[PDB]
């Protein structure tokens, strides 16, 4: 059926494997769902990932090759890419990312995200582990299990979304609505992590996460973020930290890169740059 | 048709629209699909969809969830032949199970989808059917629904000075009044002759004007004329019976209540409307 050459981790649903198609010899990555163990049948995350990737096709988005239902297992067949950005940065070649590669990876990331948003899809789990790199320099968004096709206009969705370290402050403060802006926040965090080699905001809790952000960017006010005091999990009792200069955090980053990072990490989702606008930024100009 | 959307910060408004219009080309409907099931009667589809709307109101499911289920049911039946009438309930409740897992935060459990069938459909029968449906549809489970088009038209109608498109800002009463006409129309399989965006534009026209229909939809009269004329008796029966008030739902913010699927005796209304 599929020659399961190797296992390569666990996932949102079931377990993940490298493999080969026998009638082609082509490499694929396999997500296995054990339908026997699923009281609710095909999990919502898998129905969402499959349906979204059936139509969301772009050079900077992972391809879903097939869906195979055999016995009481459902297999999602994705294109095989060599590794994710996290495994790359954790390995010797990748310990020190060249400035040109940080830029070409970020550009691609923004292209993929811009295509999602223009297609009314919000990823809601952008982090290095979910960005797959090939041997030629391409980077692609993966794991659309946490994504949602949004309405125009949208409504209230799952309250607690995005891996904690990549989670935008409008989510941490319990805003009723969040937008495509939550993806841009995650990209800001990923950009800083490529430059510094470590997570920008490695919180151990929602409040710790919120405090690490305020320490770096300063405590938001009605002046810098209108409506923030009205947000459900906002408290007057927050310390009033003051905005650190960004040159101190990412000194090896060129000034136009630091400008872009600062626009990506605007705490007011209303003022946060879009992926489309980020792609027009001078950082990317020749 | 040109884009009724304002300039967007997050995309090219003309691309966003082109992508939405391409959906109506990718997701096909066939007003004659019951010719492939020659001993089924259109009234059987009406009864099944009316019943799904009732289940939706009981469990406070979104209108989006109901219209996903309706689309899944209609597209799935168009892929099959000779389905016996005793399986329509299983196909409908399995379509709604898929829609609910897609669209709701905390969908009802499988046991509630079985429960509401009063013994006709087991959990295991629903898990078998959901895979049959999703494979027959090739996992194309992202249509732009009838109600998604009403949502976008209402947002364009009421657009604020900031041209905000993603944060909802239309009134609730106009929304549910138009949705109620759409819920009646969708019970008639002839509705599937019209693109979903045209069905929505047409029900909006019946509650407003040519000027508003054109502004929010970008359609010209010639595009919607046949749909508008087909919808006349449905609009009349709704105007004569009177429009329903906004409901309160347990645990739903009263400002989000307009998004919850409702149910009234629409089979009565449907008879009157098709009579003319």
């Amino acid at each position: 059926m599929f020659q399961k050459v190797e296992k390569i981790g666990e996932g949102t649903y079931g377990v993940v494997y490298k493999a080969k198609n026998r009638e082609t010899g082509q490499l694929v990555a396999l997500k296995k769902i054990r339908l026997d163990l699923e009281m609710e049948g095909v999990p919502s995350t898998a129905i969402r990932e499959i349906s979204l990737l059936k139509e969301l096709k772009h050079p900077n988005i992972v391809r879903l090759l097939d869906v195979v239902h055999n016995e009481r297992k459902l297999y999602l067949v994705f294109e095989f890419l060599s590794q994710d950005l996290k495994k790359y940065m954790d390995s010797t070649p990748g310990s020190e990312l060249p400035l040109h590669l940080i830029k070409s990876y970020l550009f691609q990331l923004l292209q993929g995200v811009s295509f999602c948003h223009s297609h009314r899809v919000i990823h809601r789990d952008l982090k290095p582990q979910n960005l797959l790199i090939n041997e030629l320099g391409a980077i692609k968004l993966a794991d659309f299990g946490l994504a949602r096709a949004f309405g125009v206009p949208l409504r209230t969705y799952t309250h607690e979304v995005v891996t904690l370290w990549y989670r935008a402050p409008e989510i941490l403060l319990g805003s009723k609505f969040y937008t495509t802006a939550v993806d841009i926040w995650s990209i800001g965090c990923i950009f800083a992590e490529m430059v510094t080699r470590k997570a920008l905001f490695p919180g151990d809790s929602e409040i710790d996460q919120l405090f690490r952000i305020f320490r770096m960017l300063g405590t938001p006010s009605e002046d810098t973020w209108p409506g923030v005091t009205q947000l459900p999990d906002y408290k007057g009792s927050f310390p009033k930290w003051t905005r650190k200069g960004l040159e101190e955090i990412v000194p090896n980053l060129e000034p136009e890169g630091r400008d872009l990072l600062m626009q990506l990490l605007q705490y007011d989702p209303s003022q946060r740059i879009t992926a489309k606008t980020a792609l027009a930024h001078p950082y990317f100009s020749s | 048709r040109g884009s009724p959307l304002p300039v967007l910060s997050w995309a090219n408004r003309e691309e966003v629209w082109k992508i939405m219009l391409n959906k109506e080309k990718t997701y096909l409907r066939d007003q004659h699909f019951l010719e492939q099931h020659p001993l089924l009667q259109p009234k059987m589809r009406a009864i099944l969809l009316d019943w799904l709307m009732e289940v939706c109101e009981v469990y406070k499911l979104h209108r989006e969830t109901f219209y996903l289920a309706q689309d899944f049911f209609d597209r799935y039946m168009a892929t099959q032949e000779n389905v016996v009438k005793t399986l329509l309930q299983l196909i409908g409740i399995s379509s709604l199970f898929i829609a609910a897992k897609l669209e709701e935060i905390y969908p009802p459990k499988l046991h509630q989808f079985a429960y509401v069938t009063d013994g006709a459909c087991s959990g295991d029968e629903i898990l078998t059917m959901e895979l049959m449906i999703m494979k027959a549809l090739k996992w194309r489970l992202s249509p732009l629904t009838i109600v998604s088009w009403l949502n976008v038209y209402m947002q364009v109608a009421y657009l604020n000075d900031l041209h905000e498109v993603l944060l909802p800002q239309y009134p609730q009463q106009i929304f549910i009044q138009i949705a109620e006409l759409l819920d009646l129309c969708v019970l008639d399989v002839d509705c599937l002759e019209f693109p979903y965006g045209i069905l929505a534009a047409s029900a909006l026209y019946h509650f407003s004007s040519s000027e508003l229909m054109q502004k929010v939809s970008g359609y010209q009269w010639c595009d919607i004329e046949n749909c508008v004329k087909w919808m006349v008796p449905f609009a009349m029966v709704i105007r004569e019976t009177g429009s329903s008030k906004l409901k309160h739902f347990r645990g739903v913010a009263d400002e989000d209540a307009h998004n919850i699927q409702t149910h009234r005796d629409s089979l009565d209304l449907l008879d009157k409307a098709r009579a003319k």
